[PDB]
Parts: C-alpha cells; structure tokens; sequence
C-alpha cells in the first residue's frame, strides 16, 4: 500500500481530501452536547391528588400503581415516593442501554391498566409518564420589571404564550412550567353559605350544571323530514369566561323571591392551580421554563434556536415582561469546544518547532502538520458512522489522541529523514526503504492499541458510558492514524522531501543548529555508550525494575479513587430547611436573607438568586426551599476565591449564624443527570408489616450505629424528612347518622373547603383552563375554623361541623418513601477520610444485619452499579494483556519477544502516579484514559526498539548486543520529538485554571507524569528487556554476528 | 419558644437521655411547649421515652400540661399502650380524669384500643368509669362497640 | 401528498382575539392578495364561512322556580334534538349500539322546541318555551 | 354526536391538543372541529420518522387526556391512525 | 420549501468536488479533470 500510494501521490491527496471532507461533513451535523447519556434511564410516573395527604396519596394511588408494575423488560430497580402536597413520583431505572422510549412505552401500558383504580381526581390531574434520566439544557426564567404581574399572571402568560412555542423549536425534547396557567378560583365564605342554608356540595353542583357546554343537535337534523329548507346548529349553555359569569351562577332563590348568587357566597378571581411554590427570581415574581435535549439533537443548535424564538415573540410581550437565562450549559460546551480546538492548533505549532529543531527544514515539518489535522477531521466521520456525539469526553479522548497521531507522523518522517542522511539515499528511495521498515510494525501496532482501549467499552454502567466515549474515539483515530501513514505520510515523504548527503549529520552548520547538532551527536553516543555499559550487568538493573514495580502498585494502592472532577458550571445550589410544621412566609424571610446576601456580599460574583419556596431536595413542604445561585462569567471572576468551590464555603461559613433554618451551599455534580458519586445510597426496608413507626426506630438504630464508627462511616443520615404533627380529625357516623348528615357531603365539605377541588373548565381568552372551589384562607387556617362550617342535614337544618367531630393531635410522615414496592427509608453517607466507600458499604451491612426482624436493605444508585461492576477492571484487563500478548507474537513470530515490550507498561503508570500524588489528584477517569494512551505510546516505542532490534539480526545478520544497541540508536531522536511535542502540548492542561479545568487538569498531570518516566526510563530499560528476554529464551549462537 | 427550650423538645422526642439531663443542668425549660402545645414530656409520652418521662418529672416538669386541644401525657401514654409511663405519670400526681376538647379522658383512650392493663391502672387511681365524652359515649360503650368483652366485664 | 402546486398558509390567533377578529384579518389580506393579480392568483380560504345558527337560554331562575332540574332540561333538549347513545343490544349475535332521538318531524324547526316537555320535581310537565328564549346568531361550522 | 363545532374544540379539541408535547419528531399538528360533532387532529412528523413509534407515542399522550373527554366522546371510540397512507383500492356495494 | 432550498447548490458543489476528485485519482493530475467536467453544459442545453 505504501509503494502503491508513493507512485500515485494525487491518488494519496484524494483519499486524504476524501476523509477531510467526509469529516467536516460530520462536523456540521453530528449531535453537540455537554455529555453523551451516562445515568441509567430512568422513567417516571408522576400524580397529584390535590388536598391529600402523604398516607392518602400512597395507599390510594402509590401502591395501586406499583403492584402493576412487573413484566417490563430490562427494569434494575423502582423507588417512589408520596408526600403532604398530594404528590406521588414513582422512578422505575433500567440497566444501561436499555431503549429509553421502549421502557417509557412498557411503562405507561403497565400504568394505563391500573387508571381505572386510581380515585377521579387524581385521573383529571393527569398522571404522566416521562423520561426522567436526560438533564436541563437550560432553564429560562421570566419576570416583569415593572412590578405590575403576580406568579400566576406571569405563569399564565408563559403556559398561553411561550410554553408550546418553545416546544416546538428546533431539538427540544420536554419543557416544565414553573407554576400553571390560570385557573379559576372560587373562594368560599362558610359565613354567607351558612346564611343561606347552602354547602360547598351545592356551589360544585351549580358551577357543573351553569358551566356546562352543552350538545343540542341541530335544526334540520338528520334524517330529516322530506322538505325541509333549514340546517343550523342549535347552541345551547357554553362554558363561562369570565369571573363576571361566574359571579352570577344562581345558587339558590330564597323564598320572598330573592337570588343567591356565587359572588354572594364567594371571591371569584383568576389565580393559579395551587399556591404551594413560590418562585422568585433576585426577589422578584417569577415563573419560567425547564427545558430539556430532545434525544440525539445538537444542544447548541437549541439554545440558539430557543434564544431566537424567546427574541421573536419580545415584541409582543407585555410591558415588563422579561426572559432570563439562569441555567444553560451552552456557554460550557463552548468553551470546552475552543480549549480542545486551541489544544490542536497548539499541539500542531509545538510539533513543527520540534521537528524543525531536529530535522532543520521546513518541508520535513508540512507533514505532520498536514497528516494530524487529516486524522483529526477523519475521525468525526467514523464517530458519524456509529453514532456518537461531539461531546466533552469525545472531544477530550482527541486530544487525548494527539500524542498518538503526531508519534505517527513524526516515524514516518523521521525514519525517512534517517534512511536518506545514512544512506544518500533519494527522497522517493528512502521512503521506499524507510516504509519497508516500519510498516509491519504500524499495523501490529494498530492491533495492540486495539487491544489496550477496546475492552475499557466493555465496563458496565454508568462508568462503562463514559469508557465508551473514550474508547470509540482513541481507537477510531488510531485506525485512522494507520491508515494515513501507510497511504499519505509516505507520498508525501517521497514527494516533498528534499536529500540528505550520506554521512551528513548537520554538525557543519553554523550557528544554532550546527551547536545543536554537535551537541545531540554527542549525546546519543554518550546514550548507546551508557546502554552498553548497562547492558553488561543486566541483573543489576532487573533488581532496580522490581523496585520500580512495587514503588508503582505502593502508589497505587494509596492514590484516592473518585468518578469525575467537580467543575466550576457558573451555578450552586442553597438548600433551606426549617422545623417540623414552619409555614410559607417563615421560609420566605430566610430565602430572602439568602438572596439578600448574595446579591449583597457577593455582588461581584452573583449575577441572579433564583429562590422557590416549597421544594428542598430532601422532600417538599411550606418548610422547605432552594436558591439557585446563577454567576457572572468565569472571566469576570478571578481569582481561587471567586470561585464556585471558594464562594460555597463563604456563604454556607456565613448563614451558620441563621437561627430560624439549617441553610446549606453547595456545588452541583460534573453530571447533574447522574448526581453525587460520592458516597453510598442505602435503602431500608420493611419486608414483614411492620409498618412507619418501627421502621424509624429500626431506621434510627442503624443510625446511631453508624455514628459510632466514624472511622468508618461519616456523615451517615437519612435522605428524606421526619414526621410532623397532624391535625386528626374523627367524624362520628352515630352522630351524623342520627342528624341526618350524609357522610358524603361531610367529606366533601372538609375536602373542597380546606383542600380545594377542581370542578370542571372554563374558557379563558380561548384557552381551556380549570375551576377549582376552595375556602377563601382565612376560613381555613386553624382548627377553631373547623366548627365554622356547616352541612345540610336531610331535613333541612344546617349543621356545624363540631357537632359530629372530634380532632387530636398526632405525628405522622410528611414523604413516605418505597423501595421496589415495599415502604422504605433512604440513607445517604461515604467512607471516612482515607477509607474505601467498597469498605464502608461492608460495615453498612454488617450493622444492618442486626436490625429488628423484618427490617432488610438494599443498595441503589452508585452504589448499585459498584456491587455489580468491581469484579470487571481485572478480568478486562487479564483480556487486554492476552491479546496484546498474541498480537506482540505474531508480529515478532516468537512467544517469547513479546515480554521485552510488556514490560514497559508500569515505566508510564509511576510516573503518572507519582504526578497524581504529588498534585494531590485521584484515581478519576480522566486519569485512566491518560493512564492508558501513556502506557499505549511507551509500548509503541518499545515495539519499535525491539523492531528495529530483531530485523537487524534476522535480516542483517548482527549479534545481539550489536543489533540492540543500533536499534536503540535509531529510535533515540523520535522517541524524543515525540514525547517533547506531547509534554509541552498537555502542559496547558495541568496549569489550567477556570471553566472546564477540573476536566484538563485530570487529563493533563497523570499524562505528562507518565509521558517523563516511561521516556526517560523505556530508553534504558527496553534494551534490558531485550538482551535479557532473548538470552533467557534461545537456543544455538545469537551473541554472535552470522551470515 | 426560645434558644434551649427547642433542643430539649427534640431531645425528648429522639430519646436522647444523657441531652435531656445535660440540658436540665443548663436550665433550659422543663414545660417548653412547641406549636402544637406539646411540652417534653407530651413528646415522651408519646415516643415511650419512660426515662425521659422519669427525668423530666423529677426536674419539675408539668406532669398535666395540656396542648391546644387539651389533651396532656396520660392521654397520649394511655392511648398508645405505654403502661410504664401511665403508672409513673399517675404517681407523680397526672390528673386521671382530664379530659380534652372532646371529653375525651385517659380511660376512654386506654379503652378504644383495649389495653386492659392500663385500665385497671387508671380505675384504681381513681378514673371516672361513667365519664362521658362530647358525644355521651363511656369507655363502657366503647368496649362493647369494639366487642371487646374482656374489657366489657372490667368495666362494670 | 396531494396539490404540490402553489401555497399553504397558516393565520393564526396568537393573542387571544376570538373567532371573529381572526376572520376580519383573514378577510383583510385575502383582499390584499387580491390586489397583487400579478404575483398571486387564487389566494383564498380553505375552509367554511359562518352560517346562521339559533341560539337557545336556558332561564335558570325560571326553571329553579318551576322545580326543573337543569340536567333534565339539557338531556331533554340533547337527546331529542341531537340524539343519544343509550347501551349496548344483541343483533343477530353481534353487539350494536342502541340510539335515542326525536322522530324527525319533532326536531325540524324553532316552533318544534316548545313541543318538548320536561317534568317538574312536583310532577307537573313543563313546556320547553316556559324557561327559555331563542335568537339567530352567526357562528363557525368548523373551527381550525 | 349532537355537538356543534364549539363544543366540539372546546370539550374535546383543546384538551387533546394541550396534551400533544414531549412527542418525538414532531413537525407541526393541525386540527379541525366540525358541526358533525367531529375532530380531527392530525400530527406530522419528520420524513423518516418511524411512524409505528410516531403512533404509539401520540396514542400514550392522548391516553392521559382520555378521563378529560366527555363521556359521550369517551363511548364513541377515540381512534388513532396512521393517516398518511393512501388507499389500495375502494369498494363499493350496491343492491340491484 | 422553507427548509429544503439550500440544498440543490450544496448537495452538488459536494457532487463536482468528489466527481473533480475522483478523476484527480485516475488521472494522477489536478488539472486533466477539467477537460471532462467541461462537458456538463453540453448535455443540458439539449435537455433544456
Ligand atoms: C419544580 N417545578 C417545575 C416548579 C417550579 C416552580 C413552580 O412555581 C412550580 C413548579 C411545578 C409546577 C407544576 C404545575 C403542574 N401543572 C404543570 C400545571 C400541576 O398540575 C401541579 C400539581 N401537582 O397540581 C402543580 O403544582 C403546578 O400547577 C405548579 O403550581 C407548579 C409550580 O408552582
């Protein structure tokens, strides 16, 4: 192939231009996102049973929905929970690769079937069934600077105007409301119902019968009588549009004639579905949209697209109304995109300043720079051709492939450049004789790198997702990289090339170059002298290996284990939780003060606080909330202590002092999709009925525990919230029974007044929206307001409430939580400082085997996935060693020459320890996959050496320390231009500081620690491997030169 | 509420003895009472803390606070089977007839979930077996509605 | 696929301005279209104009007066006026729809509405005209 | 059946249509309600959209909106239909 | 329409550059192609 391409270099420029084109192609219409999908999917089920209690909403719908959830393909685990606010979400996750749109089909069908059980209101909330694993593309929040808009108008005018715009733009896959479109609201007065003998029960039944839409047929109907000369529609009731209709529904007419109208025992007025949510974004009103990545869409495709479509409607806007952007991971994913592009075009300019160092010419240094970009181009359309995305791991496994693809070019060149000045030989000769060479070597090369980061895809899990990227990408370009070397790099060796006089090493060159020259003359001989005189005392050097081997698996086993590095997003999280039963407004003074500081004592760094009061992430309640805390630009934050982590300390150091609520920052996890990875996630379980009580006492037992271990276990807590006090209330069937009071309009009375209930629609402005009914709040806020509402007995008389109840105080749960279908308790924790989370899962199940009878566990989330994936790192890799092994012996025929190459894999792996420990990094995955492209690079230096080593003695006849101590000559200078080009085009990487540099550092340190040692070390030690590998297996002379 | 009165509520719920005692030596409110009117020892009653109960009596505690509904620790230690906790309340003086918002006494409570061992307790310290609630009903009444004949008998 | 040949547009209300207001600017630039002969040709509406339809009140105070109980006067007037699906019957083996209405000649014109009695909770039959008034209006035989 | 074409979008239509989101490939939708008392609503999808998945995700949302319809809708049958197809053939039948 | 009009002169600026390539490679020359691409006109008019 190569001699074909040398005769034909337009030929060879045609494929090249062929994969340019073919990979600029793929540039412009592969998917571009932050990350590929990594969390296992996930589908959830979501319902609302509104005025219901937690025990309610779980043991009417909760339970009815999950015994049917069985007989679906691929399920790993099911977790729900149901809570105070009449919510239920029940989260069924399949093993990774699962069909996401199959598991939601299965889903909704296993769902669908169980409807029917559901109570009515809860099946006109609306049960959905979403996809619920694919992360926030942006969150969009929109306000009215001139003051003169509540929540709910704000929120009804993005439901009516903005939602399903946005929806239909251009990759976007779901969008969630903050807040609702309007509904309306009947606000009853048990005072004037009572005066006219008249019941929540009755104001339903009006509104239904005088909101009503009614079907009346037509005049001239079909079939029609012989002559008929008219058809029209007969129009009968529509439904109301207005609070005025409304108001003057009929209720009643009184016995001296007089009208009982709705308005006269109610406010009526647009407002929201419910009131439990207040979302205020920098202390103003808010409402806004979430809005997620429609499956395989370019994300920066959307973002535009959306800031375009929100752009075309801002005319139309009323005054004030204005969209904000606290959340987008766009601008991150530019960013990542330039620092990788800016690491190619560097990397390019540090390869032609090295090899114009060595090689002295101009022409030499166009190759490279032409063959890199090639590969580079190339690659995107075999990610094209499987799938992939352009995404913050593919693109870190190119620049990952850098190093892989200039040493391709540089031994092409090089050894070109060596064959003409030894030899005299002409440019396109050389390049015969030179690609003679290496060209069996490049294509066993291609088989062992195959074999290094192939099986990494294999990892299982949410690791193996991200392995994958890696893995695809590396051994993509490297296939390529091949390629372009057995095809362009030689035709344009022989073409461009311009000869060397034989015996002209440049050390009669003046000035800089000829010093230089005279200078690395001297130092190879100086190399090959100090190689020979090793070469005489092999053992020596074989005890000093050994130490090198254990000083690698002592660094090893010592360097922390972690899953991704946290970045700086631009974006934090303040959790807010105050005591048992705090209300609303309570947890609106202390989100203000958290706003307030921000916007105050770290107004350089803040750009916006966007506060919901009524959601935490331990649960919902009026006693919950969360700030997200929305920053400048990285740029205009510099500085370590503008940054997420620095400013996350501060706040959460400065709101020790709140005494209303426990106020707490923090960063958001690399993958927001997938969330902490530090730690575990421990379920407990009540498996016999033992019921909520004794499973917090059980709960609490494995808690105390815990604590007593904390050289173990830190930080061991539940996930979920403790029971509060409830208001119990008995209604007395013997009473009402003997008043004639039907239990049904006692139930609903206490249900529509104090829960509220939405009767039927209406039509606002054209769009279809609910009614609900409800007491006006200061009806129902204590329970001395209970004995204010009466109910009609069958004979007329109107009855209070105190007279046929009684209440009590008690403490029940707020959030009831399920673990695969049986009641459960959620505990997060994380291995003590220096021990493994393998281990402190250990002792989580030696505690928990001592809980009460009926009490088990089980483990979820990433400790799941660790309990079914540790056994795969060995074996995968027992794998990789095995063929690389076998492809190491058919290239060299011998089953013993393969061992001289392995052996250079921990010469890579100590340095990149020891770069990890002195930096104080961990074992992540970005330090993996550099550990893996060192280790690939030091074997293909070695399998050059041994190469250049073996054809010496078999087709020239050399003696053993003869041919090894040549091959070791002729491979020293691209070894070194190789790894000079690599340390100075990663070291960017390891000094990076700011957006995406958690990223780069990973990448960066534990590659330019491994690149130093195995280079410094594999030019001495691979010649040992050798000597010692073919004198330990031979048989006849082979000290000796021969025929 | 106030600083101190708020841990010991939540030291009493949790069952944590050693905090209760060591926020009695700091003088932190033995009736401190939350929202809801439940002072420590309602809380204890209710949890089955019998040492807090213990503890919080000896330093003074209330033994008949009563929350906004008027009920106090018998009712809730009689209710939910704490015989323990019912004997040493009534030792220290726990009224054996109070009633709540509802009329609702100690026996009635002991009664409607039939722990027969508290009623005799209540009975010989004095409880008033014909006390009747909002609705006229006796813990007599009770028994037989829950067919409860055991008790029935007891009960005259 | 159908035409292939020339347009398809789409006016559509995006505020909340109602049937009518929609209809008035589509009727505005269809009559601009209609003075560019040069550049468009046949620009006009794909579906139906509004047409007459009798526009029927219930009196609610009327009919609570009279004890008529609103659900008994809409089933009455829907039923017979636009017919009813009942249940399920047995034809021949197989199960079929049983249907409800008028015979014709009781539904065909305004004058047949008051030939329609309801009965009171007192058990008094009351005509269809004592709780209700009637006008002509204009409206959309199909909405889009 | 009875409807005019108000009731018919506004009981019917718009309920259906509000839950028609979070579907795949989605082009554009278009309805019409009618004084038949009918509606259709019809939903296009990208060229190359699988339309056996097009069909069941609009079946799964139109679904969740099916305890919304009146009852007399509900009793009619709510069909779903690949409707971009063309027809094989006609019959007709006739009694001479 | 509104989403398919860019592409009749992009799809076939790809089409000349891969057909210019093409020949490139038969021919082992950058410049021989264009005595062949040159023909194109001459079967369009006489379909035009
Ligand atoms: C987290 N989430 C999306 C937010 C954020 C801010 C908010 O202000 C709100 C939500 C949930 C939305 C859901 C919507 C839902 N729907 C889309 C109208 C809804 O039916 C309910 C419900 N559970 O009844 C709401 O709570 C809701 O009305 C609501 O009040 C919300 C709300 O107030």
């Amino acid at each position: 192939m190569p001699n074909f391409f040398i005769d034909r270099p337009i030929f060879a420029w045609v494929i090249a231009i062929i994969i340019m084109l073919a990979g600029g192609l793929a540039i412009l219409k592969l998917p571009v996102a932050q990350y590929p999908t990594i969390a296992p999917p996930a589908v959830t089920i979501s319902a609302s049973y509104p005025g219901a209690d937690a025990k309610t909403v779980q043991d009417t719908v909760t339970q009815v929905i999950e015994q049917n959830m069985n007989g679906i393909d691929n399920l790993m685990y099911m977790s729900s929970n149901s809570d105070s606010t009449g919510t239920v979400q029940i989260t069924l996750t399949f093993e990774s690769g699962t069909d996401a749109d199959i598991a939601q089909v299965q889903v909704q069908n296993k769902l669908q079937l169980a409807m029917p059980l559901l109570p009515q209101e809860v099946q006109q909330q609306g049960v959905s069934v979403e996809k619920s694993s694919s992360s926030f593309l942006m969150v969009v929040g929109v306000i009215n600077t001139d003051g003169t808009m509540t929540q709910e108008d704000i929120s009804d005018y993005v439901a009516a105007n903005m939602k399903d715009a946005i929806s239909r733009t251009s990759g976007v896959g779901d969008v969630q409301l903050f807040g609702s479109q309007y509904a309306m609201r009947i606000w009853m007065n048990p005072n004037e119902l009572n005066k006219f003998q008249l019941t929540p029960v009755d104001v339903i039944t009006a509104i239904k019968a005088q909101n009503a839409q009614v079907a009346a047929g037509q005049l001239g109907g079909t079939p029609p009588v012989k002559g008929q000369q008219l058809n029209a529609s007969i129009i009968a009731q529509t439904r109301l549009t207005s609070t005025e209709e409304f108001g003057k529904i009929l209720l009643k007419v009184n016995q001296d004639g007089s009208r009982v109208l709705l308005r006269d025992v109610a406010k009526i007025e647009l407002g929201g579905e419910n009131y439990d949510i207040i979302a205020e974004f920098n202390g103003q009103p808010a409402s806004g949209l979430g809005i997620k990545l429609a499956t395989g869409a370019n994300a920066l495709d959307t973002a535009a697209a959306i800031r375009a479509e929100l752009a075309k409607m801002e005319p139309f806007f009323p005054s004030g109304l204005k969209i904000v952007y606290p959340y987008d991971t766009t601008p991150f994913v530019k960013i990542s995109i330039h620092e990788v592009v800016k690491t190619l075009v560097e990397a390019i300019i540090l390869v032609f300043l090295v090899m114009y160092l060595f090689l002295q010419n101009f022409r030499a240094t166009l190759i490279p720079t032409i063959a890199v970009p090639v590969v580079l181009l190339g690659t995107f359309a075999v990610l094209a051709a499987f799938g992939f995305s352009i995404n913050t791991l593919t693109m870190f496994g190119m620049v990952l492939a850098i190093g892989l693809l200039v040493d391709d070019a540089i031994v092409v060149v090089e050894n070109v450049e060596r064959v003409m000045a030894e030899e005299g030989l002409p440019p396109k000769e050389a390049t015969r004789k030179s690609m003679g060479q290496i060209q069996g070597a490049l294509v066993g090369i291609a088989m062992v790198l195959s074999a290094v980061f192939v099986p990494m895809a294999f990892f299982g899990g949410s690791t193996g997702a991200i392995y994958r990227q890696f893995s695809i990408t590396i051994v993509s370009a490297m296939a390529l990289s091949v390629l372009v070397a057995l095809i362009l790099t030689p035709a344009l060796c022989a073409t461009m090339l311009k000869p060397i006089a034989k015996g002209d090493h440049g050390e009669g060159k003046k000035g800089f170059f000829g010093w230089f020259n005279r200078m690395f003359e001297k130092s190879t001989h100086h190399y090959t002298d100090s190689v020979g005189g090793i070469l005489r005392s092999t053992g020596r050097y074989l005890v000093l290996y050994l130490i090198i081997v254990v000083g690698m698996a002592y660094l090893f086993v010592r360097l922390p284990s972690s899953f991704l590095p946290d970045e700086d997003q631009g974006v934090f999280m303040t959790m807010v939780q105050l005591p048992a039963g705090a209300t609303q407004e309570r947890t609106q003074k202390v989100l203000n003060e958290v706003t307030h500081y921000y916007l105050t004592k770290e107004k350089n760094n803040v750009e916006s606080v966007f506060a919901f009061n009524g959601f935490g992430f331990a649960g919902r309640g009026q006693n919950t909330g969360i700030a997200f805390v929305s920053l400048k630009d990285w740029a205009d934050r510099p500085g370590e202590e503008n940054k997420v982590e620095a400013i996350t300390m501060r706040a959460t150091r400065a709101f020790s002092q709140i005494k209303d609520a426990m106020v707490f920052a923090f960063n958001l996890p690399a993958i927001v999709e997938l969330g902490t990875a530090t730690g575990f996630d421990f379920e407990l379980i009540d498996q016999a009925g033992l019921g909520h009580e004794k499973l917090t006492q059980a709960r609490n037992q494995l808690l105390a525990e815990a604590a007593k271990h904390p050289d173990m276990l830190t930080s061991v807590r539940p996930n979920g919230l403790e029971d509060t006090p409830q208001f119990k209330i008995d209604i007395d069937q013997e009473k009402a029974q003997a008043l004639g009071v039907s239990i049904n309009d006692i139930n609903t009375t206490l249900g529509a007044a104090w829960g509220g209930s939405y009767v039927n629609d209406f039509i606002d402005r054209g769009r279809v929206k609910k009614v609900y009914v409800m007491s006006e709040a200061k009806y129902r806020m204590l329970p001395d307001d209970i004995g204010d509402w009466y109910v009609r007995a069958a004979d007329g008389q109107m009855v209070p409430f105190s007279a046929f109840s009684s209440s009590r105080w008690e403490y029940g749960s707020p959030r009831l939580e399920r673990y695969n279908g049986l009641p459960s308790m959620e505990i997060l924790g994380q291995a003590a400082p220096g021990k493994s989370t393998g281990e402190a899962m250990e002792l989580m199940e030696q505690l928990a085997s001592k809980l009460p009878t009926g009490v088990g566990y089980d483990w979820t989330g990433m400790s799941y996935q660790e309990r079914l994936s540790g056994n795969q790192a060995p074996s995968l890799y027992a794998i990789s060693l095995i063929v690389v092994f076998l492809c190491l012996a058919a290239l060299y025929e011998s089953w013993s020459i393969p061992f001289s190459v392995m052996l250079v894999v921990p010469l890579g792996v100590i340095g990149a320890l020891l770069a990890a420990t002195f930096r104080g990094l961990t074992n992540d995955v970005y330090f993996q996959v550099g550990l893996l492209t060192t280790i690939g690079l030091s074997a293909k230096n070695a399998i050059l050496i041994v190469e250049f080593a073996k054809d010496l003695m078999d087709k020239e006849g050399k003696g053993l320390i003869e041919a090894t101590l040549d091959a070791v000559r002729m491979r020293l200078r691209p070894i070194l231009m190789t790894s000079l080009a690599f340390i100075l085009g990663v070291m960017p990487l390891v000094i990076s500081t700011g957006a995406g540099s958690g990223a780069q550092n990973a990448v960066g340190t534990g590659v330019m620690g491994g690149m130093v040692t195995a280079t410094v070390l594999a030019i001495f030690f691979v010649p040992v491997f050798f000597v010692v590998v073919r004198r330990r297996f031979s048989r006849k002379n082979e000290d000796i030169e021969h025929s | 509420g106030s600083d101190l009165g708020k841990k010991l509520l939540e030291a009493a719920r949790a069952g944590r003895d050693d905090e209760v005692r060591i926020l009695m030596a700091n003088g932190a409110d033995v009736n401190a009472a939350d929202v809801v009117g439940w002072t420590p020892l309602h809380l204890a009653a209710y949890w089955g803390h019998l040492e807090i109960v213990e503890v919080l009596l000896k330093n003074g505690a209330d033994v008949n606070a009563y929350d906004t509904l008027g009920s106090t620790p018998l009712h809730l230690a009689a209710h939910f089977g704490h015989l323990e906790i019912v004997e040493v309340l009534l030792k220290n003086g726990a009224d054996v007839n109070a009633k709540d918002d509802n009329g609702i006494t100690p026996l009635h409570l002991a009664a409607n979930r039939g722990h027969l061992e508290i009623v005799e307790v209540l009975l010989k310290y004095g409880a008033d077996v014909n006390a009747q609630d909002k609705f006229g009903k006796t813990a007599f009444d009770i028994s037989i509605n829950n067919g409860n004949e055991d008790l029935a008998e007891i009960l005259q």
